[PDB]
């Protein structure tokens, strides 16, 4: 049911077809922000925070309450890497470069 | 997963075997039809064969 | 879809050769491939030059 | 199928390896004989090839 | 009902036939290899009395 | 038991202590030993008998299969195919025989750890030693080979190893 | 040997002749009892083969492998019958003769006693997997799968024979029994090398060897999935076979031409357990699982070891068995969701908790859990490889904890956690599927009991 | 003739009938976990007569009853090794088994899985049992990896939490990182020593090398939860508290202590890996009370005390007293 | 090898007279019977390019594709038979007739061959 103008495609260059990627992926034209345009195959995708899913809202009605996600929402390209099972970014009371001197 | 396997292991063996392939083929199959050149290359091809050859 | 597709076949269509990649690639596909061979070559070499010399007492070495 | 490959003949000869073994090692056990021979071959029947380096 | 169930189960005595077919032809093709028969030196056999072949 | 050979097993005569109560105190070993012969001991020895009469009321035999000695690879042609055949059985089932002269000695030392206790490390030098012989000669005649073995693998590791031999003692002669 | 090949080829006139809603019981019931046939093969002597003919021999190498290829063929008719229902029936009928002639195949190349005989049916074997993934294949990169799954292979095996019309030019024969009587050393020689490459390079490609296994995840991708279950149970394995009975040639070349493979594979098991960490796809994570599991295969050959060679063939049998499992499991899912990805439908175990009972005995299996036959391969290889070098444990265990973590990381993430919400036609798993599921799982349990017939010729 | 050996393995024997049964018409009723503490206990009452008579005797005993297959020279069989640490330890596991799930009938009253999770919790005792009479190292690793399934199948208890799941897989983790160096000295001593079985390696290494010594010893500290590899024990406080009572306190954890206590023989004549046991232990040991000194959960801090009693525990066999441990055990 | 230029040898025959020498192939040669099989795999493809029923259209014309290729199937098989066995009686007369190019062999024996051996460890 997606048609072929639906799918990723190759860096934008121009201010027109960056706004028609950012209407692609369903956000504003500010807050629209490729990887970029180095040789890695990236290509025309939004580079979203590197935030965890963990320290999402956890009292917001997300259509997916154990992944923290809505629907139709673009997806950080390492979700897989932010689950809530795996490596995640919450800060914490300590600053990280205090504890690591405290823990080495 | 991705700067490896699917860019570098598919560049050297297939997807550089298909681009010299495709070029070698479009070398050898874009000719004009002319039997001017077909015969001026017949030509030279023949006398290749008689000082080369022996 | 468009996270499974772009995580998956759009990286070779928008990749290019740089020397960042050709760097990279370079590095990460064959620096641990002679890393691991100089290794595994100089322990092997170590234990036939032993084995000759005599000297590893592989007594009761009988399965292998 | 599972029982016909439970009760498969010994074509393998493990018990018949067994017996054999333990003849032998009554045999030389008794005799003074030191077990087993460090050779598989009798020295005797190998023509070595002269040096006369 | 015979006569009418075998035309619509006549195909299932097939991969059966074939398998009696093919121990027979296993058994010819064992018959053309016989140049040892009771010739080995580890079997060596002197035939009984009603004794024609060690093995068929 | 006859069931197996005592000489290729041996034992010691395994001398056991007699029972000294030292108190009027009953043990509840001996009494619960007894109650343990009663409810099992017994009907398991008549079930056996059972079983046994039954079998010997249908009594058949098998007999151990006996292999000629057949020519080895020292003495077969280069190419002949029949002979380096009937060899490479034989020497196959000869490797054979001699992996279960190491088991039955490893055996032994297992056994004689097990039963010597704490003093194994003196009361098991006779069976670590033996193993020690057998070990060394089943290094020798087919350590290496690979997995692809064969008779004349086997001849060739032989012949440099009796090559070496005959150079060390002609050297250490010849000093 | 006939008496299984025979029947075999009259599975193709019953399958012609049968009526167009009995194709499917008949070809079950004379699938499984030909591989009741095929179990009398498995009884093997100590001594040198099962020599039926002049062209066929069994041995105990063979023997599992050809008890595996006819017992596979029944569970991919089951696996099949469902995505074929709307199918003509002369489709359906070109479906069952394309397995068929597939396991023909098969079954000749495993006892093959003359090696271009092996070669001719090691490529026979291509046309009908290929019909198979371009035919029935739902997505449209399934023509570029069957492209890469061509070429690579022939362009592998392409050299391979030139090196045995000119071995049996210089030696004089192919038969495997007077190759190897008559072996002798290869000098260490540029010809000599180059043949050696082409000896191997043939099964390299198809083990998949590391960096050659391109080929390998699409197409296992885009087939049907009998198509995958027979890729990743038989096909990967003739790659092994094939190097265990070239390498008898080889030799004293294999001692230092073995280590840029030795490197690659004990490398690329690292590298592809590691991909499988970070994945989509169910098909691809099992696939590249396959992947590693076949480099430690490749290792295992070549360190050329007669446990080596026994933790191989355990490991070839084991990983065929958990594969086409893992297989099954991933279709069960995908024919309810469509869609053929991981984080899509989650939360399986509240709606389907016997299906995920075999997610988790297959996930377990694949983890190589004592005293499963995965592990008795795993390691009698990793102790082969701890006497070619102390070295080598370094990267065992890690392949070993990276292969423990994506495998339970896939069950939890299909199996755990909270079910999604707007998935509401995930129907009770049919018969056919538990089923399915239990002939694969059972013959594994049985077979741990008896490990001496999986364990090669040099047991 | 001689009831040890039939005592012995009785008791194990009759430990897996409840899990025969589990597909029987008793699983789908409510009385199943009735069934399987009156099987343990029955259990715990039969194995308590080999402890009386090793207590009046000495008895020691090997079964080597089943041979499962031979490769070459090397012979591998179910062998049952039943010395004072087997003798001495089943009792007392079955004792505080019987007390757990006697607990369990009341703390799991209201959840709907309850047969489900007596049955687990039986099989890990099976397991752990396993585990504990093996005289071979490749039994003993089939308790090894049982013992770590059933606590990875029993920490993600409630399969529906994210943080069960996270933890079971740490556990894993943790264990396999472990299983590492298990799989190392079980490969040293097959290529040295010629065997898996524990008599022959007591021959054969009178002056025991480095390496299959440290890899005992990273096995041992992966299993015990030591310095390097503790923090998995605290986190597996997310299963059922019965659980957490059985396994991640008491039974399980205990695991890698045993096994440097059953190989002491080699222990005692290496000097370095002594050293090593003993600075991990005491590193361990103060860490864990530093940890627990301030915790506000209940569980934490009785996690962290288990953790804590580990590193006492393998700085004693740091010091040479095998006994000691395995009485502190 | 090249038999064309081989002396007395006729132009056109397909089986000289000393062909006749040789035994016949039998009727039951597993070469004539995949011959046979190969007339039938021809009728049926027949049958189905024609679009007719395809196992039961003409049984007159699948007997006539199954006999003609027997027939020549035999014939060939006859050819072909005695063909190898000029190239055998060639080899085995060249052989004969130059013995210094086919010396024999001094037979050899194992026991007193060095043959290197390689560990593989
Ligand atoms: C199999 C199992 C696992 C295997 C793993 C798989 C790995 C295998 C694949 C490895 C691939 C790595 C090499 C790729 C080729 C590099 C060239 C290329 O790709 O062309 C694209 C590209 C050509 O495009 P272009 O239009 O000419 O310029 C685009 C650049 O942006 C314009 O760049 P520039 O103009 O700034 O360049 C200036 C300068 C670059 O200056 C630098 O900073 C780099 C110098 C260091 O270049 C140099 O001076 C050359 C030195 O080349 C580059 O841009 C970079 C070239 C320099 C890269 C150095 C090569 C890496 C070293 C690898 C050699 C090691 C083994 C080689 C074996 C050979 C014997 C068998
Ligand atoms: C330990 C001895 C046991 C003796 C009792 C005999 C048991 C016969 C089992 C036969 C094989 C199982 C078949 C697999 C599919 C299960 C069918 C099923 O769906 O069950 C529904 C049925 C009805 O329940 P439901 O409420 O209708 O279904 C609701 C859901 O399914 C929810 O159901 P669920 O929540 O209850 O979960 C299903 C259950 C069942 O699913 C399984 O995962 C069971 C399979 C586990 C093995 C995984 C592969 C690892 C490699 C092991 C290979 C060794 C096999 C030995 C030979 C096997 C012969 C076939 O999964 C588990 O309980 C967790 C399994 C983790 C156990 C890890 C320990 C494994 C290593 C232990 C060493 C074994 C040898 C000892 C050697 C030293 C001592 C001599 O439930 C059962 O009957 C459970 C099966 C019994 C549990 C088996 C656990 C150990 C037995 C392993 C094989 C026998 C060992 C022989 C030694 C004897 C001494
Ligand atoms: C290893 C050696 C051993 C095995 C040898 C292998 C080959 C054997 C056979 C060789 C060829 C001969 C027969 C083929 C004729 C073609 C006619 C046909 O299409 O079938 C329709 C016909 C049934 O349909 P129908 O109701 O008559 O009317 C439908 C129309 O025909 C038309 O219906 P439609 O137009 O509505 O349907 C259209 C359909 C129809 O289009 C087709 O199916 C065309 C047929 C395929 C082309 C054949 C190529 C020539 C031979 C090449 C063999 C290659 C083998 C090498 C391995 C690589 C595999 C590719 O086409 C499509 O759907 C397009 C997509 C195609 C799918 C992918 C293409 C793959 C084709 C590769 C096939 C290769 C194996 C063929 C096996 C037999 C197949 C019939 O099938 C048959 O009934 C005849 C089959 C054989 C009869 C056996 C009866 C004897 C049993 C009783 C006596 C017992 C014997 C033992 C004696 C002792 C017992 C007491
Ligand atoms: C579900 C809830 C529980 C209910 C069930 C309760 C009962 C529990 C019993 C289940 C397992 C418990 C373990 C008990 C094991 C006893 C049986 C064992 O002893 O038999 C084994 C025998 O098992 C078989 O050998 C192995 C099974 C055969 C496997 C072949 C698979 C079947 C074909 C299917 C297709 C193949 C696919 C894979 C290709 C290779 C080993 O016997 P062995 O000591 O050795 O010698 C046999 C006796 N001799 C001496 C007379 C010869
Ligand atoms: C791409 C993904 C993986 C695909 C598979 C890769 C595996 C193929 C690699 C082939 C294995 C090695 C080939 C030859 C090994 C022999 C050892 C030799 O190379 O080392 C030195 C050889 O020295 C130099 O290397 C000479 C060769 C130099 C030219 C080779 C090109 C080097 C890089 C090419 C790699 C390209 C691979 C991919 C091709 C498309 C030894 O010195 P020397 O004692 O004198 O020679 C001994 C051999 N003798 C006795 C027969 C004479
Ligand atoms: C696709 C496979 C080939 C099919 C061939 C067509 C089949 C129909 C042809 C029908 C039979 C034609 C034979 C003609 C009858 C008499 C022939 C005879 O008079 O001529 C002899 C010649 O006999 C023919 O050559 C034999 C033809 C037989 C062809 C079959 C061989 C095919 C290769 C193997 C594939 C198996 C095919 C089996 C199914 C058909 C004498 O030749 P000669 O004057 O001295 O020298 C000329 C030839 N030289 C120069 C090369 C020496
Ligand atoms: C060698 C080990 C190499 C490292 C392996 C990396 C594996 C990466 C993939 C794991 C998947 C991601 C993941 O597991 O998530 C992290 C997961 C979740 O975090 P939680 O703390 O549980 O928080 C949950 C509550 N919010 O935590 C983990 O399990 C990660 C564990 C990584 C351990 C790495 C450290 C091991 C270092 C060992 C050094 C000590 C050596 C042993 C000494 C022995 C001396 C004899
Ligand atoms: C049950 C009710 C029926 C009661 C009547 C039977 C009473 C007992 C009489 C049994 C007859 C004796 C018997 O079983 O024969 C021996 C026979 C062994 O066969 P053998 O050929 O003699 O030697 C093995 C190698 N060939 O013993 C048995 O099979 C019975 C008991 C076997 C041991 C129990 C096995 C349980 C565990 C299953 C295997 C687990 C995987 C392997 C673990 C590997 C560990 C190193
Ligand atoms: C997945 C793709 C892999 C493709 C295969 C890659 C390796 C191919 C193997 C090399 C090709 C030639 C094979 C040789 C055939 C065997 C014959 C033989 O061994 O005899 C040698 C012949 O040796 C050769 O002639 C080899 C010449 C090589 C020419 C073809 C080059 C092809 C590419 C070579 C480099 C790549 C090889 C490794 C590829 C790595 C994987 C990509 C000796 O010939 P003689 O003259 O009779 O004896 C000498 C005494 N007078």
């Amino acid at each position: 049911h997606v048609t072929k103008d639906m799918f990723p495609g190759p860096y934008p260059k121009t201010p027109e077809e960056r706004a028609a990627a950012a209407k692609k992926y369903n956000m504003r034209v500010e807050d629209y922000e490729p990887y970029p345009d180095d040789g890695m195959g990236y290509g025309d995708y939004p580079k979203l925070p590197d935030r965890s899913q963990q320290e999402r809202d956890p009292w917001y009605d997300w259509d997916h309450p154990d992944l923290r996600l809505n629907w139709g929402e673009p997806i950080h390209w390492d979700l897989d890497m932010y689950i809530r099972n795996r490596v995640d970014t919450s800060p914490t009371p300590v600053s990280w470069n205090t504890m690591c001197k405290h823990l080495f | 997963s991705s700067l490896l396997d699917l860019i570098w292991l598919e560049t050297i063996l297939p997807k550089t075997t298909s681009f010299i392939q495709m070029k070698m083929s479009i070398m050898v199959s874009n000719q004009k039809g002319l039997i001017k050149l077909y015969f001026l290359s017949f030509l030279i091809t023949i006398m290749i064969s008689m000082t080369l050859f022996n | 879809i468009r996270w499974t597709y772009a995580r998956s076949a759009n990286i070779y269509p928008n990749f290019r050769p740089t020397p960042k990649t050709s760097l990279l690639g370079a590095l990460f596909g064959i620096g641990p491939l002679f890393f691991w061979y100089y290794v595994f070559k100089t322990d092997r070499d170590k234990k036939e030059k032993l084995i000759q010399e005599g000297k590893l007492d592989q007594t009761f070495n009988i399965s292998y | 199928g599972s029982t016909f490959v439970a009760y498969l003949p010994d074509y393998r000869m493990q018990e018949w390896a067994r017996r054999e073994a333990e003849r032998l090692v009554k045999y030389r056990e008794a005799n003074g004989l030191p077990l087993m021979e460090s050779n598989c071959f009798d020295p005797n029947k190998i023509q070595l090839p002269e040096d006369e380096d | 009902n015979v006569l009418q169930i075998v035309r619509d189960h006549w195909v299932h005595i097939l991969v059966p036939v074939g398998f009696v077919f093919g121990c027979y032809l296993d058994r010819r093709s064992d018959e053309k290899l016989t140049a040892f028969r009771n010739k080995s030196l580890l079997f060596k056999r002197e035939l009984r009395p009603n004794e024609e072949v060690t093995w068929k | 038991p006859d069931s197996w050979d005592k000489d290729v097993y041996p034992e010691p005569p395994r001398r056991t202590p007699a029972p000294a109560p030292q108190t009027s105190l009953p043990n509840p070993v001996t009494y619960l030993t007894k109650i343990f012969d009663l409810l099992v001991d017994r009907p398991v020895t008549l079930a056996r008998e059972f079983i046994e009469q039954q079998h010997a009321k249908n009594r058949y035999y098998y007999y151990h299969r006996e292999f000629r000695r057949v020519p080895d690879i020292t003495e077969c042609e280069e190419k002949d195919i029949l002979c380096m055949f009937e060899a490479e059985m034989q020497w196959r089932r000869d490797y054979k025989v001699d992996q279960e002269i190491v088991n039955i000695i490893q055996e032994r030392l297992k056994a004689c750890q097990q039963r010597e206790g704490e003093s194994y490390r003196q009361n098991c030098a006779k069976e670590l030693e033996q193993f020690t012989q057998v070990s060394k000669a089943f290094q020798d005649r087919y350590s290496d080979l690979g997995a692809h073995y064969s008779a004349r693998k086997c001849l060739a590791k032989q012949k440099q190893r009796m090559l070496a031999e005959r150079k060390a003692a002609k050297e250490a002669a010849a000093a | 040997m006939l008496k299984i090949i025979i029947p075999t080829t009259m599975l193709l006139p019953m399958t012609w002749m049968s009526k167009h809603n009995m194709i499917w019981i008949n070809a079950t019931v004379h699938s499984l009892l030909i591989s009741l046939i095929s179990l009398s093969l498995l009884n093997q002597l100590g001594e040198n083969s099962l020599n039926f003919s002049l062209t066929f021999f069994s041995d105990s190498l063979s023997a599992p492998l050809l008890v595996l290829t006819t017992w596979l063929l029944p569970l991919m008719l089951m696996a099949s019958q469902s995505h074929l229902s709307k199918e003509t029936t002369t489709r359906k009928k070109l479906y069952i003769t394309m397995l068929i002639l597939l396991q023909l195949f098969l079954i000749m190349t495993f006892t093959a006693t003359e090696l271009i005989l092996f070669y001719i049916l090691f490529e026979a074997t291509l046309v009908p997997t290929l019909i198979i993934i371009t035919r029935w294949g739902n997505q449209t990169e399934r023509l570029n799968a069957g492209l890469y799954f061509l070429f690579y292979t022939l362009a592998g095996s392409l050299p391979l024979l030139v090196a045995l019309v000119y071995i049996q030019n210089t030696t004089g024969s192919l038969n495997f029994l007077i190759i190897h009587y008559w072996s002798h050393p290869l000098s260490n020689s540029w010809s000599n090398i180059f043949m050696w490459l082409a000896c191997i390079m043939a099964f390299m490609v198809k083990m998949p060897l590391y960096g050659l296994h391109l080929w390998l995840p699409k197409a296992h991708v885009e087939a049907p999935i009998a198509g995958s279950m027979v890729l990743a149970a038989v096909l990967l394995k003739l790659g092994g076979y094939g190097m265990m009975r070239i390498t008898t040639i080889l030799n004293p070349l294999t001692n230092y031409m073995a280590y840029p493979f030795l490197m690659l594979s004990m490398w690329g098991m690292i590298m592809t357990s590691s991909i499988c960490l970070r994945q989509t796809d169910l098909k691809s994570l099992i696939a590249y699982s396959s992947v590693s599991h076949m480099a430690l295969v490749i290792v295992a050959i070549m360190i050329q070891t007669p446990w080596s060679f026994m933790g191989a063939t355990a490991l070839m049998i084991a990983h065929g068995l958990t594969s086409s499992m893992l297989f099954c499991l991933a279709n069960t899912n995908y024919e309810r969701v469509h869609s053929r990805t991981m984080i899509l439908a989650r939360g399986l175990q509240t709606l389907l908790p016997l299906m995920a009972t075999w997610w988790l005995v297959a996930s377990l299996t694949n983890l190589a859990l004592p005293p499963s036959i995965n592990l008795i391969g795993e390691l009698f290889i990793i102790t082969a490889s701890f006497s070619w070098s102390n070295i080598t444990i370094i990267l065992m265990g890690m392949n070993m904890m990276i292969t423990a973590l994506y495998s339970l990381y896939m069950l939890i993430t299909t199996q755990r956690g909270k079910y999604t919400h707007h998935i509401n036609n995930i129907k009770p798993s049919f018969t056919r599927e538990n089923a399915l599921m239990a002939l694969h799982i059972l013959p594994l349990l049985l077979l741990t009991l008896n490990p001496k017939m999986i364990l090669g010729p040099l047991y | 003739m001689n009831p040890f050996a039939s005592l012995t393995l009785t008791t194990l024997t009759i430990l897996t009938i409840p899990i025969m049964m589990s597909n029987s018409n008793i699983y789908k009723t409510n009385l199943y976990p009735n069934y399987v503490k009156t099987t343990v206990s029955y259990a715990f009452t039969l194995s308590l007569v080999p402890l009386l008579m090793f207590m009046h005797t000495g008895q020691e005993m090997i079964i080597s009853n089943w041979h499962w297959m031979t490769l070459q020279t090397v012979e591998l069989s179910l062998s049952f090794k039943m010395d004072y640490f087997s003798v001495m330890f089943i009792p007392v596991a079955l004792f505080v088994t019987w007390s757990i799930m006697e607990f369990s009938m009341w703390y799991m009253h209201s959840d709907p899985f309850i047969n489900r999770f007596f049955k687990y919790l039986l099989l890990f005792l099976i397991t752990m049992m396993i585990l504990v009479t093996a005289n071979n190292l490749f039994q003993l690793f089939i308790g090894w990896e049982g013992v770590g399934i059933m606590s990875f199948l029993l920490i993600g208890w409630w399969h529906g939490r994210t943080d069960a799941n996270t933890a079971a897989l740490q556990a894993i983790l943790y264990n396999r990182i472990g299983d590492i160096g298990f799989v190392l000295s079980m490969a040293w001593f097959l290529t040295h020593s010629n065997a898996w079985d524990l008599q022959q390696i007591f021959m054969l290494n009178n002056e025991c090398p480095n390496m299959p010594l440290i890899g005992l010893l990273l096995a041992a500290a992966g299993k015990s939860a030591q310095f390097g590899l503790h923090p998995w024990l605290p986190s597996a406080m997310e299963g059922p508290t019965p659980v957490s009572a059985l396994l991640h306190s008491s039974t399980m954890v205990v695991a890698g202590v045993f096994l440097l206590i059953r190989f002491y023989p080699l222990m005692e004549t290496n000097k370095l890996v002594q050293t090593m046991t003993l600075c991990l232990g005491a590193i361990t040991t103060l860490f864990t009370a530093l940890c627990a000194i301030t915790q506000n959960d209940i569980k934490k801090i009785v996690a962290f005390s288990t953790s804590s009693q580990l590193g006492l525990m393998m700085v004693t066999i740091g010091i040479n007293q095998p006994h000691l441990a395995f009485l502190h055990i | 090898t090249m038999m064309s230029g081989r002396p007395g040898r006729v132009p056109l025959q397909f089986l000289p007279n000393e062909a006749r020498s040789l035994p016949p192939p039998k009727l039951t040669d597993p070469r004539l019977v995949y011959m046979g099989f190969l007339g039938y795999c021809s009728g049926l493809i027949d049958n189905a390019i024609r679009r007719r029923p395809v196992v039961s259209a003409g049984l007159h014309r699948q007997l006539l594709y199954v006999t003609s290729f027997v027939f020549f199937g035999y014939y060939l098989l006859k050819r072909q038979d005695y063909m190898y066995a000029l190239r055998d009686h060639d080899m085995f007369a060249y052989v004969k007739s130059h013995p210094e190019d086919f010396p024999e062999k001094d037979k050899k024996t194992y026991g007193e061959i060095l043959e290197e051996f390689h560990p593989v460890r």
